[PDB]
């Protein structure tokens, strides 16, 4: 269509992205590594 | 928040590949696993939607 | 406390007329809806009874 205005997809490279760290999907509580007592 | 309204989830791909080696007894001169940690090519984007009047 | 014994309550009509916009994917430049918030015109009011002796 006649766009009378800029568009979001023009506009955003000139904008950053919020990135993050990498998630691992394998990781649990570990409850056990935090009952015992480590000698 | 997000900082110009585009949130990128970096996810690790395949977290079965990584591979360990843990001695039961007796620890042999054996080569050790040599590994590392794949991330996804294509992470899911998220922008913010609007709602006004 | 009531000041001068009436006690007025407010209320707001049609709730469900208030027109919001909002988008799921991909905006537009499509126009926006105009709304305002509209009020009984009236109240319910109330005055104080005596109990005395």
């Amino acid at each position: 269509n006649e766009s009378q205005a800029l568009g979001d997809l023009a506009a955003r490279q000139l904008a950053n992205a919020t990135k993050t760290v990498p998630q691992l999907s394998t990781i649990t509580p570990r409850f056990l590594l935090h009952l015992l007592s480590w000698v | 928040p997000v900082e110009a309204g585009i949130y990128r989830v970096n996810r690790v791909v395949n977290p079965d590949r990584v591979a360990i080696h843990s001695e039961a007894g007796a620890g042999t001169e054996e080569p050790l696993p040599e590994t590392y940690v794949d991330y996804e090519t294509h992470p899911r984007e998220y922008t913010l939607r609007s709602i006004s009047t």
